[PDB]
């Protein structure tokens, strides 16, 4: 997932760039 | 307080933020 | 009137709604 | 590219929907 | 009303359509 | 998590967004 | 730099801030 | 008009309030 | 349904809409 | 604080005034 | 495409994003 | 200023910290 667990609590800035291109 | 079919809408906001000169895959579904 | 890198946060706000169940892949490069 | 075509008079329905997943 | 039932969980595409002119 | 007063404010960006060429009413009321 | 189709969804957030506890007609036509 | 004269150079608050219902 | 992190990025929005030409100090630490 | 009064349900406009420059 | 009224809005949202824990102050005057 | 630099073509995020409190 990315949304679930961002729209929650706010991810980390690293896991974000897990998602970018 | 809507949901993720809004919420989401702002993640990306920052998610691309991170980005700068790259991009990314936002799938609003899970 | 800032540029894509800032337009483009609003542009996705529209693109996963048109998607609403489905995903998308946004590039703010091109 | 998807966001220069976009980001300048807004693109159809149809365009945004090759990019949809 | 059309905030409400709306701010909740999200409204259908036919029932925004009432409130367009 | 704020309240309606801010969270309708993004319902309409989809409202108008549906009708495009066309116009609404949107009372923050109910 | 889009146009008003994305540049209204703005103006409306003030609209109704201005409004409060009433709401207004918004026509992204003119 | 509403958008055109507001997506310029901003609106006065008494201008908006014409709108306001 | 996020959090302060998010929610705060649009009371700035109204906030600096009140003061117009003034400004404001933001901390969206409390 | 600032934001926990005002994220919370929203913040009248005198209490906004007094963060202003 | 409206004006620095509408404009530094947004470029808040990237502001506090930078700081996170910490605050800014904003003035959309200059 | 602050706002007019960055609402041009966005600013770095050097230049961003220096208004960070």
């Amino acid at each position: 997932g990315i949304v679930e667990q961002c729209c929650t609590s706010i991810c980390s800035l690293y896991q974000l760039e897990n998602y970018c291109n | 307080f809507v949901n993720q079919h809004l919420c989401g809408s702002h993640l990306v906001e920052a998610l691309y933020l991170v980005c700068g000169e790259r991009g990314f895959f936002y799938t609003p579904k899970t």
